[PDB]
């Protein structure tokens, strides 16, 4: 093997060694081979015969210039074949013959010329096909596609396509069942012959970076009448020529196309009027990703948007919305610091405002979001929430998430007092000095707490888990606890995971945990324990995992009973192997006294 | 024993403190409803301090679970909003203050609040009241 | 003494014991006596004879009902005399006779009837006078005021005054030099006789809570033509009857009064149009304290405001201003969470936005405040500042203050890099993990650092004080340091106070501090030291104070040299008295080995 | 040695890294002025990774004072703004990106920056460049 093995007898990464033929010493039963940048120049018959187990082959930038007839003879389970870069100008017939399970052929930048002289007629398993950057000149789909039954994506990006005609996409008219997904980004389209799309149905169509003239784009878009698409993606690219003036009148023509989800990506010049165009009213799922919008002031009330997404878009002010049909609004990773504004969305059932600097001063009031049916709220990674109400109207919430925000005023009263049916709370890393034993009152159905970077008063775990019976996963890690008050955990009859790592405990007790009937993991490492006071036979036997690593257990005959129990019931402990002691002498594992 | 009112859903009562018995008359209209209210609170007494830097220390207890301590500033010296911020020790004060509150949910049970008024400038206690609210 | 002494032979607080005469056993040379609520009923001649040192007497709520002729006979240095509550209906002549240095007479609620039958003609030192709540019926100033040369305040609040007439304030016409300060709050004024104020000049005039009719107030205010006031205060009170409709047309009449500083306090109904009234243009210092304003949208550009203050006023958005004459804007303790907006104030030289939740996302750019002459910036106690520039244009600042804000992104580059002439920096309690030794670069003139709740990397004091020669006061307290790198302080040739309390130092070194020629205080307590390594004679002799309290110095012959130096050079240490040791035996002060 | 330009107030140069020598051509127009600039940056190379999750690790040093480490995300997978986010290993990339910057003051001296490009999906280093800027 003149190349580096990654895994024993599997995944032989052989990239960029001066080779001129696949190595002969590579073991069979291998699964992933990578011969990239090696200076091969021709494939030869049967060369891959013994690899009747290979299922991922990559030949990129090898200077393959021709192919022998029975090149890929013995390959029977190969699924992914990549061929980027090789200047195979003409694919003479009978190539791709031996392949019988290929699922993803990539032929980017192989100086192709046309999609008809491409002998793939018999590859009846091909899912994807990628021929971008390939000199092609005509969108004409070839007839043999009728044979490639299970083909669901074609990528023609960055080709020389110039015009579309009625006899192209003919296949798609005669075959109203093919579930195809087209793509033609970066093609200098300038003339869509009239009636081109008629009775045609695609599942997606990208057109980013095509036009650089306003009127050309206007008329071309106009000619799409009759199409019926499930996701239309428009926009431009930053590092290319693009329109300097964008006006909602360009959207003309789209006013008779059955769009189902309209996505609009980056655009050089953008006027907030674009989105308020009279023939988006039937779109079902708006979307914006990168457009430098400023104010989403006021959209008509007959719009039928059922969804709305704004991701990485700049904003200077929380939009104002009244859509009586919108549900599942999403505004994420915004590029500014905005403050929440009151809205009226009678049908909202999914809200997500993460990763912004959303300072939300008033809080948990139905008056802030006129929806009696919210089910998923998320305000993670935001700036500074300020609690001033206990979800008086949001009594359907089932998923709440306040991570990394500065959660202020939550200890001053029973917040969460009305969330009687909630399943996933998360308040980790919100600096929250728990100093009130009613803070979690009302959460009768919670199942997953997550507080990590939160303190307590006196560094003592207070009794804050009453009336939280159904808790099943509880994470107290990374708090700086120093002792556990007596009586905690005394009613968590279903807790199954109890994380407490990275605390500053001085020792361990077993009188605790005595009522955790269902416990199964008790990670208690990195917290500098010395021993385990109390009778050591009251732990639940259901414990399967017990971290005791990065501890400081002293094996100077300190609690000989414990020093024996630790090396006796070790089929549960984790990494019993390297259990060092911390009282001279160290480097040990067993104590002399048995039984 | 001092004063008590029965509202629709609350029972409010107050009494004097134990280490301070300085007279003060105080009432409200109408008897507060913990389900949100809007009305007036009538006060009548004779200060023993200057009432110019007046604030309150509130020690509240819900079903025997002490909350933290609250401090509410009522006057602060510079163009205050209330007419009585300008009274002096010995001068009869007799006023009625308007208030409103609404929007919060309160756990049922039994509450207690010890509310002591402090003259901020000299740190003396003008009076201490022992409140008792039962929400049903 | 039937009463409690506060200070030995001074300040005999004798309040609320059942008395009927000033005690005879109270020592002379006393200075402050308080006989309040005692049931006196008459003052008797010479009763205060021996107190020829008293200078503060209080008789409140005593049931004084008459006064003997020579009541206050022997009082020669009494400055403050209070008389609130006593029902002295008629002050027969010859009272207040013996008093010869009274500076502040308070006669609130003494069932007075008029200001002419008030025998104070000869009290020629009286500064203040307070007769509020006193049945008075006429604002007529009496003639004998000509004798009370040094009188600079009169308070008539809460009286029965009903009308003003031309022959009242006559005294003020004939005497154009009296620097008087009037006050008439809570008087049911309804008729200001025409031409009442003409050629009159007050230094202040309060009128809060007078009117409850719109037209009455309109016309009364109108009749003030001719006045010339230095501070006019208007507004209302929350717990009183007040106007329900306030319109800028009420401000009519004020359009010909020479106001010099107009303050407008709480107002029940407030329209932002009030402030934009055509006849405030000549006011010199606007002010608002408690008015529930919402938007300060756009004021004319010929307004001559030289100052503007907004304190405790609600706001929903940062105002927009273009006043070319305003300087010293102030917006404090706002009742909302607002975000800074760009403004253009060519003459601003003093900015103060403390105690709000001012999240100021962009930062330190001349583009944010068009003033090349700022000198005092203050953003304390705000929400979250985000540094994005190094004061490119604000090169005149001399006073900067970022306390309690969340100061983000300041360690990622030399912020403060352009503040070449700054004198007072303050970044305490801004969570700031100092992990870059160029953070304080450019501050060539600083004199006062203040960082308290700030960490460091490795808990090691890095070398971040180069090129800060002129530092004179430096506070590192409350950091959680654990060692001081070598070479720090090596060029602070003028530091005079070096606070380091409450750290977690393990010991102390003297090789440090060896170049602090001018040091004079070295508070290093509460930081758990054991000894002082290094030769102990390199400290600067200029040290006058050295806290060594709440330490843990071990006097188990550990560094006998240090254990001797600590009890030898103790005329400098603080509280050498209770210097406990922490190695058995404890409770000690001296070690047996001398020299 | 690889490439250098002298602007009005800056001298910029770059060279290859030491533990990685993968060719890449890169330049700018016009030579940047640390006093604010606006222009284009031309790139030409042949990836050895997929360029779909491309980010940069920057290790900067001002007059020998190491700043913290910076991480700049350039592509992230979902509808990225740049045309080259869609290149594949072996496919020639040749583009020009527009940029602008203005408003910051920079200490004079000598800066250094080691900028290494990471394919986020597999954590491999596509290349490593050794920069050197002298501001005068
Ligand atoms: C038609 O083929 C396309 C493949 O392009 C499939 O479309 C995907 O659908 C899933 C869920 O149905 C979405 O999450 C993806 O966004 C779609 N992929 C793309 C890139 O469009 C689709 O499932 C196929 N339809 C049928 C009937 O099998
Ligand atoms: C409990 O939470 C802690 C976080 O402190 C987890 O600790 C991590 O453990 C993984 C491997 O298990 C490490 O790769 C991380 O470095 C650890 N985190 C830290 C901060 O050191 C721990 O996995 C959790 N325990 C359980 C049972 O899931
Ligand atoms: C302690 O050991 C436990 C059990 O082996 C570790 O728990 C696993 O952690 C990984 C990563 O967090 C999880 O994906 C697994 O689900 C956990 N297994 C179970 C069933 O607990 C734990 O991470 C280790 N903790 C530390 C800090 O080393
Ligand atoms: C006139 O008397 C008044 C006392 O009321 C003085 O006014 C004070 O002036 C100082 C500074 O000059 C201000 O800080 C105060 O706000 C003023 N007090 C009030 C309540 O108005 C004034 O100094 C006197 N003028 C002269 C010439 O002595
Ligand atoms: C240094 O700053 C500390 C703050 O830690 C000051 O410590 C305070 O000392 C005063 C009396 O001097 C006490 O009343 C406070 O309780 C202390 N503060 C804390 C947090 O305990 C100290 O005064 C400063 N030293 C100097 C020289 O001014
Ligand atoms: C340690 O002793 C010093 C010196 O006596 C205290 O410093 C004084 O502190 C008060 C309150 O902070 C200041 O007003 C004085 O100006 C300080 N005097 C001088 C000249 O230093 C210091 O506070 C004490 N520290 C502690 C924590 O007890
Ligand atoms: C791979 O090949 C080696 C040598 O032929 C053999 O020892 C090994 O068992 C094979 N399988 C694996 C999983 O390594
Ligand atoms: C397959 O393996 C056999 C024996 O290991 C060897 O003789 C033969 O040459 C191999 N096939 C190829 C194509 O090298
Ligand atoms: C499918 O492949 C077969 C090969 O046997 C060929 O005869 C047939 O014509 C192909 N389908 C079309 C539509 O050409
Ligand atoms: C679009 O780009 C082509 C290619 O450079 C150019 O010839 C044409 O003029 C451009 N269109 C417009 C309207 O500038
Ligand atoms: C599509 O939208 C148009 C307005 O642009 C509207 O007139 C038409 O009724 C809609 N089609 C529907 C709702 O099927
Ligand atoms: C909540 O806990 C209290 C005691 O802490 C208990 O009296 C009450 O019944 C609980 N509420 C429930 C179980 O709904
Ligand atoms: C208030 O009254 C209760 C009894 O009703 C008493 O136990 C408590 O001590 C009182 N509070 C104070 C501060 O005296
Ligand atoms: C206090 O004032 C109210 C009106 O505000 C009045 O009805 C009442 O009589 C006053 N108090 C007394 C003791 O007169
Ligand atoms: C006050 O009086 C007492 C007793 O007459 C006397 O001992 C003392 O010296 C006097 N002065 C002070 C300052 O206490
Ligand atoms: C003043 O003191 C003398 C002696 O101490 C005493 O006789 C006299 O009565 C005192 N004066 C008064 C008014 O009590
Ligand atoms: C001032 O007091 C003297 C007392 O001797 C009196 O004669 C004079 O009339 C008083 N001034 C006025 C203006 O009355
Ligand atoms: C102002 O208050 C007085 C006192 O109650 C009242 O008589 C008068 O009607 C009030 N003015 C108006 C306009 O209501
Ligand atoms: C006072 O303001 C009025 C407008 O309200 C203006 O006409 C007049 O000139 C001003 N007086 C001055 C500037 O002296
Ligand atoms: C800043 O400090 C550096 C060394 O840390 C020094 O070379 C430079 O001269 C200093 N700048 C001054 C003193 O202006
Ligand atoms: C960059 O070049 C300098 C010499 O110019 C060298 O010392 C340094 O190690 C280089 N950086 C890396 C990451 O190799
Ligand atoms: C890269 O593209 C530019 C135009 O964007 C072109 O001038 C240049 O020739 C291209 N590179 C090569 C090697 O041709």
């Amino acid at each position: 093997n003149p190349c580096i093995e990654v895994v024993p007898n599997i995944t032989y990464q052989c990239m960029d060694q001066k080779l001129s033929k696949v190595p002969d010493d590579i073991p069979s039963s291998t699964k992933n081979i990578d011969l990239s940048f090696n200076p091969l120049k021709i494939l030869k018959s049967y060369s891959f015969s013994n690899f009747s187990e290979l299922q991922w082959l990559d030949l990129s930038r090898c200077e393959i210039e021709t192919i022998e007839d029975k090149a890929w003879h013995g390959l029977h389970h190969l699924s992914n074949l990549i061929l980027t870069g090789n200047p195979i100008q003409s694919f003479s017939p009978g190539s791709f013959s031996g392949l019988t399970s290929l699922e993803n052929l990539v032929a980017v930048e192989t100086k192709l010329a046309s999609l008809e002289s491409f002998p793939i007629g018999q590859l009846i398993t091909l899912k994807k096909l990628n021929v971008a950057h390939n000199f092609i000149h005509s969108c004409k789909l070839p007839a043999y596609f009728s044979n490639l039954t299970n083909l669901v994506h074609v990528d023609l990006s960055y080709n020389y396509i110039q015009t579309i005609t009625v006899n192209d996409l003919q296949f798609l008219r005669e075959n109203p069942q093919v579930n195809l997904s087209l793509d033609m980004s970066l093609n200098p389209i300038d003339f869509i012959q009239d009636q081109a799309f008629q009775g045609i149905k695609l599942h997606e169509l990208t057109l980013r970076g095509n036009f650089n003239s306003s009127n050309i784009m206007k008329t071309c878009l106009q000619n799409l009448a009759g199409l019926h698409v499930h996701r239309l993606i428009l926009g431009e690219f930053k590092d290319e020529r693009n329109l300097e003036i964008f006006e909602p009148s360009i959207m003309e023509g789209l006013c008779d196309v059955t769009i189902d989800e309209f996505r609009l990506t980056y655009t050089n010049d953008f006027s907030d009027d674009i989105v308020k165009f009279h023939c988006l009213a039937n779109v079902s799922a708006m979307s914006l990703a990168g457009v430098s919008i400023k104010y989403l002031e006021d959209v008509p009330k007959h719009f039928k948007w059922q969804s709305l997404s704004i991701i990485r878009c700049q904003l200077k002010q929380f939009p104002t919305l009244d859509l009586p049909f919108l549900k599942s609004l999403t505004l994420t990773m915004n590029k500014g610091s905005i403050s929440f504004k009151k809205v009226a969305l009678p049908s909202l059932s999914y809200l997500d405002l993460s990763r912004n600097a959303l300072s939300f001063s008033g809080c948990c009031s139905y008056s802030d979001l006129g929806t009696n049916s919210l089910r998923h709220l998320d305000l993670s990674f935001n700036g500074a929430i300020i609690m001033s109400a206990n979800f008086m109207g949001l009594e359907e919430l089932q998923h709440l998430d306040f991570q990394h925000s500065t959660l202020k005023r939550v200890t001053e009263f029973s917040a969460f007092l009305s969330l009687e049916k909630l399943l996933y709370l998360d308040i980790s890393y919100t600096n929250t000095k728990i100093d009130f034993d009613g803070i979690f009152l009302g959460l009768t159905s919670l199942n997953t707490l997550k507080m990590a970077g939160n303190s307590f008063k006196d560094n003592t775990l207070s009794n804050v888990f009453a009336n939280t019976t159904n808790l099943t996963f509880l994470d107290l890690s990374k708090c700086q606890l120093e002792q556990i008050s007596w009586g905690v955990f005394d009613t968590l009859h279903r807790l199954q995971l109890l994380n407490m790592s990275h605390n500053n405990l001085l020792f361990l007790d077993s009188s605790h945990y005595n009522q955790l009937y269902s416990l199964s993991t008790l990670d208690c490492s990195f917290n500098r324990i010395e021993t385990s006071k109390g009778i050591l036979q009251h732990f639940p036997k259901s414990l399967a995992f017990f971290n005791l690593t990065n501890n400081s257990v002293a094996c100077i005959c300190e609690h000989q009973k414990f020093l024996q129990w630790v090396k006796e019931q070790k089929q549960f402990l984790v990494n019993v192997e390297q259990m060092t002691c911390a009282t001279p002498v160290e480097m040990n594992t067993s104590l002399v006294l048995d039984f | 024993q001092q004063w008590f009112c029965n509202s629709s859903d609350a029972i409010i009562s107050y009494s004097y403190c134990d280490h301070l018995k300085f007279p003060i008359s105080i009432s409200s209209e109408p008897c507060i409803r913990l389900r949100g209210t809007n009305g007036f609170v009538h006060v009548e007494f004779i200060p023993r301090g200057n009432l110019k830097y007046l604030y309150f220390n509130l020690f509240i207890s819900v079903n025997s679970i002490e909350l933290p301590k609250r401090k509410e500033v009522l006057c602060h010296g510079h163009d205050d909003d209330y007419s009585f911020c300008r009274a002096l020790k010995g001068e009869t004060v007799n006023t009625s203050i308007p208030f409103s509150f609404e929007g919060i949910l309160f756990p049922k049970g039994h509450y207690r609040c010890v509310a002591e008024a402090i003259a901020g400038d000299t740190e003396e206690k003008l009076f201490c009241l022992n409140f008792t609210i039962i929400h049903r």
